[PDB]
């Protein structure tokens, strides 16, 4: 049995524990991913590698996240492009930035991405989002184009807590957000 | 208000054994600060 | 508020949160440090950095660990040298091996090494160890010379179970080695 | 039933960095011996 476990609570100016990409950094106790800039991705990843599954024994993990964050546009219609919590192979790096969340690279499935988000995205891009225009959770699997959608009206400037879980007898993984 | 999405994805089918975790953002033409203020994470492999 | 934890039972070959050096590897659902062999050094580290204390509030962390470990010799006799868990900076690499037990180089105080372990020593070296020629159970800060031991007698090849707790209210080190 | 306790006043924030690794060592010199972990768990909590 392997498990891994943490929290922060608050971030201090020099987390450690963090690999941070692109303009990810903390400040204000807070891990900013992106400023309120253009053309920018931020990315920050846990630095302990975990294990998702064991070939030799054939059993997968369970695991439950949950984190409190904050999208704050100027004004609910002038925001892009939205936020990923994302799984991904040890050495991952920044992707394409834009509509693809730094996360991916194409609306074709594929397999050698090999990472599965958990998307909040705020801008419709024509070609793979839902056709409704909503802004929306998804879930992602080696596309930008999610398997499957809830739409959701973000709160601007407002705190979601979310927490995402997944349960390895019944391979789902659920998604929860909540404006408090 | 809350929201909630569940779907069943085969991990196993789809990420290598060893992963790093983690968040990503991005701005492009149109922007907003994108923040994270607490972060818990919990992950169990039975051996 | 800041936590770390992790559990591994059974190490398996493709350990990827510990971070080997020296000879240390993983085999046969075990980590290990050392086979029966002169003249080496093994070391595993676990890969995310931890936050023992902080400087911007003066707070420092209570952490407990358990383990359990093997020392298998050709004889009670002749065994050498010992084992440790230690805390050290990040950048951590294998000091001198034989009695030095991997981790220190002097029996001289140096707070450059910014390291303290616990060590389980199975050889008497006249320089710096009991005179009695004990094995011994040790706390070492910044130098190979332990500041309190207690005699232990080893039972070869059988298994021990060890809990290490800091208390951060009165920085009381408690340190217990059992064996069934 | 075998038992050996050892407690000592280490005031940890004097000598190691704010940050720090954690780990295992072992070394054999002219003598030798087979040295294994088999588990291990860890906890560590900052206000
Ligand atoms: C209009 O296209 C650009 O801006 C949008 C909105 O930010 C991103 O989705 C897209 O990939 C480009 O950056
Ligand atoms: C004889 O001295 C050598 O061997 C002993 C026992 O292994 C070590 O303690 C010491 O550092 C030297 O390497
Ligand atoms: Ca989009
Ligand atoms: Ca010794
Ligand atoms: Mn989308
Ligand atoms: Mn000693």
């Amino acid at each position: 049995t392997e498990t891994t476990s943490f929290s922060i609570t608050k971030f201090g100016p020099d987390q450690q524990n963090l690999i941070f990409q692109g303009d990810g950094y903390t400040t204000k106790e807070r891990l900013t991913l992106t400023k309120a800039v253009r053309n920018t991705v931020g990315r920050a990843l846990y630095s302990s590698p975990i294990h998702i599954w064991d070939s030799k024994t054939g059993n997968v993990a369970n695991f439950v996240t949950s984190f409190t964050f904050v999208i704050d546009a100027p004004n609910s219609y002038n925001v892009a492009d939205g936020f990923t919590f994302f799984i991904a192979p040890v050495d991952t790096k920044p992707q394409t930035g834009g509509g693809y969340l730094g996360v991916f690279n194409s609306k074709d499935y594929d397999k050698t991405s090999q990472t599965v988000a958990v998307e909040f995205d705020t801008f419709y891009n024509t070609a793979w989002d839902p056709s409704n225009g909503d802004r929306h959770i998804g879930i992602d699997v080696n596309s930008i184009k999610s398997i499957n959608t809830k739409s959701w009206a973000l709160q601007n400037g407002k705190e979601a807590n979310v927490v995402i879980a997944f349960n390895a007898a019944t391979n789902v993984l659920t998604v929860s957000l909540t404006y408090p | 208000t809350s929201y909630t999405l569940n779907e069943v994805v085969p991990l196993k089918e789809f990420v290598p054994e060893w992963v790093r975790i983690g968040f990503s953002a991005t701005t492009g033409a149109e922007f907003a600060a994108h923040e994270v203020l607490s972060w818990y994470f919990h992950s169990e492999l039975a051996g």
